[PDB]
């Protein structure tokens, strides 16, 4: 499959031997042209408005528009100290797009942070990276050294007077650190408890200073916009969500992989025309569109375009757009138990409903797995779904935790009914006391 | 609706009869869980209300109870007339199978009520006990 | 000058709608068994002719009672120290009818003059040790050291020395030195206080055997025992 | 466990007791006296006991010559067996650690997990 | 008895050069101590607190918060197998059973000779090549239960 | 500022949050992690009410009264069915790991968690699984430590570190194994560490000097003194 630079702005310069692209090869293949144009011929407000009217949305999984997030930075000239953070955590199960993005294209991320830091007037930049991406860390550090030697980073970048210093902050292995306020707290050397918003990090983020946090893929989408223009970016696809997106299917398919597709590409083309469909002897049962924190969908939802509004209207989320396919051999109770065990052991412990209700769901699903389920367990799971939604917990970790549970209860309830075998028993008999026989 | 719900009993025909006889501003209807219509009557209209209830088409013929209450320490007196003490009169009409609780508010210094013995003779001992335990004088 | 103490608290005739203020809660227990070993007959309740409080539960402790002296916070449904929220006008503010206590004096219209007695600088004289006061929250108070639970929290009695003074005396940290004050030789172990200025020796005030009036005094023949 | 629930639930207020603690950390009454000249034998203390320690037994022959001898101390109340509830033990339910029962050894309780453990 | 080495201390100060607050180098200081000594001992918390100028309670809370900072002693090699949803679909349980059979230990435990420490871990970002295992610095994908003891013999 | 609580109009301070404004009016909202001297953090998720956009609104949304300002023209409901159910669910979740310890606990009869368990109306247990446990620490001669009773409301660490300025108390651990205490056994070094016995809404931090000769709150003869 040919990857022209006009329709594959991110992955057209990948090498066929899966090797990283360094500074000379990157600059030979139209590298740092958008950074040069932005830093020389464009004001920071012009770059912010260009990203805004290009329609670039957040690729972290929420779909918030990046230009509006950049526009809510304070207009006071007294706040000269500003921070740009790259959320290179990518700790969601089913998500592997940032690893491919910086393990073999680090200079794209470096250029994107350079452009975003000039646009945001960000004096410092940090790449909050997970500790498990060692090769990505090595490639990013080598690319930072190469860009500093070439004058692309440091003091007096391109002679324009703009000074930008970029660091890589390798994390210590916790899933909640991907939350942007928890990311800021972890960057400050604290426990990664998230923060209540308002105030948003644009007003008071890292060390009280104005801070903008963006995903790896958004910052990789930035230089293509700055180099080729807005009119090219809006004409990539005829959909509401502008630009391309890294989509792909994972789990017992013929080609579990990663491709760059325009928005509006239906999930059946990703599963069959790209991933090759299910493996031999396996039939399709369900799929999660955007990682471990999204609602399950059935075969009837496979003919749906992978946009935010289209997947949102089906009772799920687009998320990271890396779908995971479940075949008929996988029990839904075991899968949801694995998901909830992950979500319960990756809680940050701050707020009560997640911290004290995800283990209850884990224990209920464990009881349903071994057939020790008792009546009222699924009603308890449904109430845990209802009372861990948005606004009930301090952050959005627990709504994403309870989305697969409620989608599996909705679509595959007969597998959950099969675990309830024992009668309900919470009390043991105490001799000499007649119990209250509640009918 | 459960039997313990708070009701004002404005659908009671005695409330409408008292509205048509004494006027809407003459007394205050209190919503309680007693199950009975509680009407706060002004003191100078107490014997008139007693005569009117005794001369109804289905009269209130029995003074079920008559006693007092110290309202000085009562903090939750919302929707109630200002009172330091109060005297309540529980009256039963057997023909209607209904009953009504009249309440007379009293200040701490003017603790005197017109006596109820000309309408119901059990008010003798009831008012003697109310004077004994609360200090309310019955003229 | 002490005429304001009359308005500190209301007198013993103060009542809340005729009743006194309760010292103990309404669910106080054991009344017919607290003294049953001494005598099975219940004694007379202790009368308080001095103040408006009573030695019983037959009193007023309503959160809406018009008073400033609250013996304890309790509300129906609020048994914790969060009942003080019920006892306030607004939560975290003042008491509902004013906090107790009255200032004896107001701010004067005119002030003092400048004190021209500027002292001379501290000169470390040979053979005399200025007693620098050291205070401890557990131990300096006269009555708090008598509390037996404090002796685990009360520090050991040391004496503080400068590194230069300790090197001049040839003493280390932890060794015992003896000093005579008013013809009384007492020995104490030594810590090395780095921030203490030379020519001074540091004594913990209010301790066992160290009176607080020793602060600012001088010491003689402070030597290793 | 000297929790004083029976003393406060007594409508006569004829129970007096004081909490003491052993070196292992279990609670017990330092003393326990009931003024049986005041007690109305209403069983509210037994109803309020969360350990089934205090019990009302089928015994009515309690006549006395002096009223001071109707004050029964802990020596006159503590019997050698379980009484009407032969198997209930509160300290098997409680989370407090005592002798013979460390943390996590009670009913429906898991072993304590250290914060320094390597598991996520 | 703990004492920070000179190289550890200089690396810590170079880390606090990167931030406007010295507290922000606590995670990387703990990681430096962990890389030098395998884990973070009890006195390392007070040493890092003394160097950084922050209380030791915050350093202990950070060390106990993060799963990749080990406050208990581990073996010379740490096996971390993914147990998330995609590797559950790809069958990590056979890999875990093979690991428990070869090492004769449960997850979270250490081999009797101190060579291997078996640990579950969250998604490694390699779901398209699952199941995945992460030994000390190397990630291994496309795992099979037959290749587990062959793979384990190259880590002496 | 004008608020409407359950259809009744109230005049409050717009600079206050909804929880302290509603507690100043005499209304009862359960809460754990908010203190008047410490401020609002939105941790325990117990103070939930239902806020409406306007007067003619029926759906609403669950907000937290400690984290919501009591601005002018606010419309909230405390006795809403969903808010009551969520507050009872929060008490139930806190009660899943709580030890059966009230008779042998020095906070009994003086416990904020007891009052809020009764206030939310939660008296039936349907959780049938195990409860997490914690070892205790020796915190010195004044404070007794019992970490099984913790509800992870972060009042102790907020008071001790932000307010009192102490250094040796902190929060350690993770998802449901959060531990509140010292990094090692030793005496609490703050001169105001004794306020933890009233700051903590549970019996984790208790007056050991009182715990020697312990008696319940209802059995005390109290006086106002200096
Ligand atoms: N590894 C991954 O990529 C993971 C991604 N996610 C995604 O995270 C999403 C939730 O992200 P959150 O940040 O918790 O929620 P969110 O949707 O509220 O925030 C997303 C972005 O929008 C910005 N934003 C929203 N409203 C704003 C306003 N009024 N003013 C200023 N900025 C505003 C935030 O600053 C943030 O950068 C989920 O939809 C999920 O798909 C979740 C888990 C893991
Ligand atoms: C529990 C949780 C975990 C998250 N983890 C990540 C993550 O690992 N990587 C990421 O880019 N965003 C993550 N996010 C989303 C961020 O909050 C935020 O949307 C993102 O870092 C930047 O937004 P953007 O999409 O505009 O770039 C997470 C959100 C939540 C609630
Ligand atoms: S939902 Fe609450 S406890 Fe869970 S990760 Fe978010 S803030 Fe932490
Ligand atoms: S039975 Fe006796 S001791 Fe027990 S509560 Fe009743 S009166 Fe008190
Ligand atoms: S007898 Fe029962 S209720 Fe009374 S103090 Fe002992 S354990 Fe508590
Ligand atoms: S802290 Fe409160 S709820 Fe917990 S055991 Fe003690 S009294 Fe009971
Ligand atoms: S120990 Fe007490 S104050 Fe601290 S978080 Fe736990 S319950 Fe709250
Ligand atoms: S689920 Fe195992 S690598 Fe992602
Ligand atoms: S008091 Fe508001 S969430 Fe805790
Ligand atoms: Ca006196």
């Amino acid at each position: 499959i040919i990857r022209t630079p006009e329709t594959h702005p991110l992955t057209w310069r990948l090498r066929d031997d899966k090797q990283p692209v360094w500074l000379d090869e990157y600059r030979s293949k139209n590298g740092y042209e958008g950074a040069r144009k932005a830093l020389t011929g464009l004001s920071p407000d012009e770059i912010v408005n260009q990203v805004k009217d290009a329609g670039l949305k957040g690729r972290g999984g929420a779909g918030f528009s990046t230009g509006l997030k950049w526009s809510l930075m304070p207009k006071d000239e007294s706040m000269n100290i500003r921070y740009l953070l790259c959320n290179a955590d990518e700790m969601e199960p089913g998500t592997y797009k940032d690893r491919l993005l910086m393990e073999q294209l680090p200079h794209l991320l470096v250029e994107g942070m350079l452009i975003s830091a000039f646009a945001l007037k960000a004096y410092r930049g940090y790449i909050f990276l997970r500790g498990e991406y060692i090769e990505a860390a090595v490639n990013l550090r080598r690319a930072i050294a190469e860009a500093t030697e070439a004058g692309l980073l440091g003091k007096n970048i391109m002679g324009t007077g703009f000074d930008f210093e970029l660091f890589v902050h390798t994390g210590a292995g916790r899933y909640i650190c991907g939350e942007e306020t928890a990311l800021i707290n972890s960057l400050e050397g604290r426990r990664a408890n998230p923060r209540s918003k308002p105030p948003f990090p644009a007003t008071s983020g890292a060390w009280g200073k104005p801070t903008c946090v963006n995903n790896v893929e958004t910052l990789c989408n930035v230089p293509a916009i700055l180099a080729n223009g807005v009119e090219w970016y809006q004409n990539i696809s005829k959909s509401k969500d502008a630009g391309t997106k890294l989509m792909g299917f994972s789990g017992r398919v013929k080609n579990p992989g990663l491709w760059e597709l325009p928005f509006g590409t239906t999930a059946r083309e990703i599963l069959e025309d790209y991933a090759g469909g299910m493996r031999d002897g396996l039939k399709f049962k369900a799929w999660q569109p955007g990682g471990a924190g999204t609602d399950f969908l059935t075969e009837a939802h496979l003919d749906l375009p992978m946009e935010f509004e289209s997947i949102g209207k089906a009772g799920s989320r687009l998320g990271t757009a890396l779908a995971m396919a479940v075949d008929h051999e996988i029990n839904m109770v075991s899968l949801v138990r694995n998901l909830e065990e992950f979500f319960a052991r990756e809680s940050c412990g701050w707020c009560t409903p997640c911290r004290d209700g995800l283990p209850w769901s884990v224990k209920i699903l464990r009881a349903l797995e071994r057939g020790e389920g008792q009546p009222g367990d699924i009603e308890t799971l449904e109430q845990l779904c209802r009372f861990l939604g948005p606004g009930k917990t301090f952050c959005a970790h627990a709504p994403g935790a309870v989305e697969p549970l409620q989608s599996a209860i909705k679509y595959f309830r007969e597998e959950f009914e099969a675990g309830i075998k024992q009668p309900f028993s919470n009390t043991h008999l105490i001799n000499g006391i007649q119990p209250n026989l509640l009918k | 609706e459960p039997a313990w719900q708070t009701r004002d009993h404005l659908d009671d025909p005695v409330i409408g009869e008292l509205r048509n006889r004494f006027g809407p501003d003459a007394f205050t209807v209190q919503a309680t869980r007693t199950g009975v219509p509680v009407v706060w009557i002004k003191r100078e209209q107490l014997l008139e209300v007693g005569d009117f209830l005794k001369k109804l088409p289905k009269p209130y013929v029995m003074l079920f109870d008559l006693h007092g209450m110290d309202e000085r320490l009562r903090t939750h007196r919302e929707g109630l007339p200002a009172a330091d003490f109060s005297v309540f009169y529980h009256l039963i009409s057997i023909d209607r199978n209904r009953d009504i609780m009249l309440k007379v508010a009293l200040a701490e210094n003017d603790l005197h009520v017109p006596t109820f013995t000309k309408l119901f003779p059990n008010a003798n001992w009831y008012e003697r006990e109310t004077w004994d335990l609360f200090g309310i004088t019955f003229d | 000058e002490l005429a304001g103490i009359k308005d500190a608290a209301p007198d013993a005739t103060f009542r809340i709608r005729g009743q006194k203020l309760a010292r103990e809660p309404h669910r106080y227990s054991g009344r017919t068994a607290m003294r049953a070993n001494i005598s099975v007959h219940e004694p007379r309740q202790p009368q308080d002719i001095d103040t408006m409080f009573t030695f019983s539960m037959e009193g007023n402790n309503q959160p809406t009672a018009h008073r400033s002296q609250v013996p304890f916070a309790w509300a129906p449904g609020w048994n914790s120290p969060q009942a003080w929220n019920k006892f306030q006008d607004e939560v975290g503010g003042k008491l509902r009818f004013g906090d107790p206590g009255v200032r004896l004096f107001e701010t004067s219209e005119n002030g003092l003059d400048y004190f021209t007695s500027v002292p001379a600088r501290f000169q470390p004289q040979d053979g005399k040790w200025r007693i620098a006061p050291y205070y401890h929250l557990f131990g300096s108070d006269e009555l708090s050291q008598r509390a037996p639970v404090f002796q685990s929290r009360m520090p050991q009695p040391y004496i503080k020395l400068n590194p230069a003074d300790a090197a001049k005396l040839g003493v280390n940290a932890g060794t015992r030195v003896s000093f005579s004050y008013d013809g009384n030789t007492v020995t104490l172990p030594v810590e090395i206080a780095e921030g203490l200025t030379a020519g001074q020796v540091g004594l913990p005030m209010g301790m066992s055997g160290i009176a607080p009036v020793l602060a600012g005094a001088h010491l003689e023949d402070l030597k290793e025992a | 466990v000297a929790c004083n629930l029976c003393a406060v639930a007594c409508p006569v207020g004829c129970i007096s007791l004081q909490k003491a603690e052993t070196k292992d950390g279990r609670w017990y009454p330092e003393f326990f006296r009931i003024n049986f000249s005041r007690c109305i034998f209403c069983g509210l203390c037994e109803e309020a006991c969360p350990t089934t320690a205090i019990q009302l037994t089928p015994d009515f022959e309690m006549g006395e010559y002096k009223r001071q001898d109707l004050v029964y101390e802990k020596e006159d109340l503590l019997i050698s067996g379980p009484g009407k509830y032969p198997e209930y033990n509160f300290y098997r339910m409680a989370g407090m650690a005592i002798d013979g029962k460390d943390k996590g050894e009670a009913e429906n309780e898991a072993k304590p997990i250290d914060v320094k453990s390597l598991l996520p | 008895a703990f004492e920070l080495s000179a190289a550890e201390r200089e690396a810590i100060e170079h880390e606090m050069h990167h931030y406007e607050d010295p507290r922000a180098a606590s995670i990387e200081a703990l990681k430096i101590v962990q890389k030098q000594r395998g884990w973070v001992p009890d006195g390392a918390i007070h040493a890092i607190a003394d160097v950084l100028g922050i209380p030791a309670s915050d350093v202990e809370g950070v060390a106990t918060f993060y799963s990749q900072i080990f406050r208990q002693p581990v073996g010379r090699h740490v096996i971390r197998y993914c147990d998330s949803v995609v590797c559950h679909i790809n069958g990590y349980q056979g890999i875990q059973a093979a690991l428990e059979k070869k090492l004769n230990i449960k997850p979270g435990q250490t081999t009797f000779d101190g060579r291997f420490t078996l640990l579950p871990t969250c998604c490694l970002g390699n779901c398209d090549k699952g199941p995945n295992m992460m030994i000390d610095e190397d990630t291994h994908a496309h795992l099979t239960p037959e290749a587990i003891p062959e793979l384990l013999e190259r880590y002496k | 500022a004008t608020i409407h609580v359950d259809g009744k109009e109230y005049e409050v301070n717009g600079a206050d949050n909804l929880l302290e404004a509603c507690l100043s009016l005499g209304l009862d909202i359960p809460y754990f992690c908010w203190h008047p001297a410490l401020g609002s953090v939105g941790a325990c998720r117990q103070c939930a009410v239902k806020q409406y956009q306007n007067a003619e609104d029926t759906r609403g949304r669950l907000v937290m009264s400690c984290m919501t300002p009591a601005s002018d023209g606010t419309f909230i409901s405390i006795d809403d069915e969903e808010a009551k159910q969520f507050r009872e669910s929060v008490v139930e979740w806190l009660m899943t790991n709580h030890p059966h310890d009230c008779p042998v606990c020095e906070e009994g009869g003086n416990c904020h968690l007891q009052d809020m368990t009764v206030m939310t109306g939660h008296s039936f247990r349907r959780y049938r699984f195990t409860k997490r446990t914690h070892r205790n620490q020796d915190l010195g001669p004044f404070i007794s430590h019992e970490m099984n009773r913790c509800i992870a409301c972060y009042r102790c660490v907020r008071y001790y570190k932000d307010y009192a300025g102490g250094t040796d108390l902190g929060v350690y651990g993770a998802h449901d194994n959060v531990y509140f205490g010292r990094p090692e056994d030793g005496t609490l070094e703050s001169e105001f560490s004794g306020n933890l016995v009233e700051i903590c809404p549970t019996g984790v931090f208790t007056d050991k000097t009182h715990s020697e000769r312990y008696n319940r709150k209802w059995d005390m003869q109290f006086a106002p003194s200096i």
